[PDB]
């Protein structure tokens, strides 16, 4: 099958940036075609045969090429543009579709906001005992989170979760869950949650003290 | 268009 | 307006066979291919085989043939595909997806798991500041959801009518079982004064639980 490769992988462009992203093809093909999916959603058609927009898709966006080089663009950048592009192929059969390339919105930075948890006594109950932080609301993705445990980092036993840009404020918002037994939860008593994130110099820190 | 795709998949 | 009805989540055990459907409305179902593409975590769709519904032609991807079968039933307008022998490497989202002269309509996909683990109900536990403390006018609270399998759990808050403010994450998968979390951000003169709730829904095995959270 044709291997469609596109470039780059992953960008961000700001609003009203203009964007163009690329699709090269191993063989000529006639015609390339885009969709366009959201995260959490299906594919939509964006571009078919190579420059037509599909229907409901916005005039900011163009698309262009021949032979083996194709490309998509965007005039001016808008949150709702955020998203995965993938083009594809009817040249030879089967169908093929590129890896994608993730878009991202460039939003202003914004620090995590940072709450802790302790483990439940409902879970103590069970004889486990799990420490919770959300990291939410931040900008850029990147971000590194440490748990310390009466001063020392405890690296095994960490669970994170992330969602995507936000809908609304295009923000990122992460979920870290660190999970100990009873016993050991119980033998020591300072537990912090420590984020570095490019808006603070120094680490953006939370925590608690068992029963205190 | 559409039945050139349609000969494409047949 | 065209619409796809795909099946629900599946789990499926290594070595057996699973029907998916599809269910079609707002155009003559007879008059175009109907397909089947496949999605596998973080990674790019492949084509997997069609029918036209009119006269059951129906063509495969060579490397899915004696994999997959796709019929179409025009009476129900319903398309299917049934996958044989699984292993790990089917564990995707297969959506369903119309060709007029391009991918022009696609169903809301079907998220398929292949794994021998063993279904195991969700523990709930409330998230609450310790000692019910704040540190301002908004105060987060959150729902921690674990040890369960296979997905899905749906989380709502105060039965969906408290919606915004809520982040709720993807499930971690360790050790065959799922751990996830949400997390819910009201004014501090909200709760604990007003109730706030966690529900959490296991279908597969066939749990509800409503956790209440409470200070300290």
């Amino acid at each position: 099958q044709i291997v469609l490769t596109q470039s780059p992988a992953i960008m961000s462009a700001s609003p009203g940036e203009k964007v163009t992203i690329s699709c090269s093809a191993t063989s000529s093909v006639s015609y390339i075609y885009w969709y366009q999916q959201r995260p959490g959603s299906s594919p939509k058609p964006w571009i078919y045969r190579t420059s037509n927009l599909a229907s409901g898709v916005p005039v900011r966006f163009s698309g262009s090429g021949s032979g083996t080089s194709y490309s998509l663009t965007i005039s001016n950048m808008e949150a709702e543009d955020a998203a995965t592009y993938y083009c594809q192929q009817y040249q030879s059969y089967p169908p093929t579709f590129g890896a994608g390339t993730k878009l991202e919105l460039k939003r202003t930075d914004a620090a995590p906001t940072v709450s802790i948890f302790p483990p439940s006594s409902e879970q103590l109950t069970s004889g486990g005992a799990s420490v919770v932080c959300f990291l939410n609301n931040f900008y850029p993705k990147d971000i590194n989170v440490k748990w310390k445990i009466d001063g020392s980092e405890r690296q095994n036993g960490v669970l994170n979760s992330w969602t995507d840009q936000d809908s609304k404020d295009s923000t990122y918002s992460m979920s870290s869950t660190l999970t100990l037994t009873k016993d050991e939860y119980e033998r020591h008593n300072s537990y912090t949650c420590e984020a570095t994130h490019k808006t603070s110099t120094s680490p953006i820190v939370k925590s608690f003290n068992r029963n205190e | 268009f559409k039945e050139e795709l349609d000969k494409y998949f047949k | 307006e065209v619409q796809f009805q795909q099946s629900g989540t599946v789990l499926a055990r290594p070595g057996a066979s699973v029907k998916m459907s599809c269910k079609a409305s707002g155009y003559t179902f007879t008059n175009y291919w109907i397909h089947w593409v496949k999605q596998r975590p973080g990674q790019g769709l492949e084509y997997i085989g069609g029918t036209y519904p009119g006269n059951g032609d129906t063509t495969y991807n060579q490397k899915f043939k004696g994999k997959a079968k796709v019929t179409a039933v025009t009476p129900t307008s319903t398309a299917y595909m049934d996958l044989s022998s699984l292993t790990n490497e089917d564990s995707a989202v297969y959506y369903c997806t119309r060709t007029g002269s391009y991918f022009d309509y696609w169903g809301q996909g079907t998220t398929l798991t292949v794994s021998s683990a063993s279904t195991t109900a969700p523990s709930v536990y409330p998230l609450a500041p310790v000692c019910g403390d704040t540190t301002g006018s908004s105060v987060t609270l959150g729902c921690l959801v674990k040890g369960y399998f296979p997905e899905p759990v749906t989380l709502t808050w105060n039965s969906g009518s408290l919606s915004s403010g809520v982040h709720t994450f993807p499930a971690v998968l360790q050790s065959d079982l799922y751990t996830l979390s949400s997390s819910v951000t009201v004014t501090s003169s909200t709760w604990p004064s007003q109730s706030i709730t966690c529900n959490v829904a296991h279908p597969a095995s066939s749990t509800k639980v409503d956790k209440k959270i409470e200070p300290r």
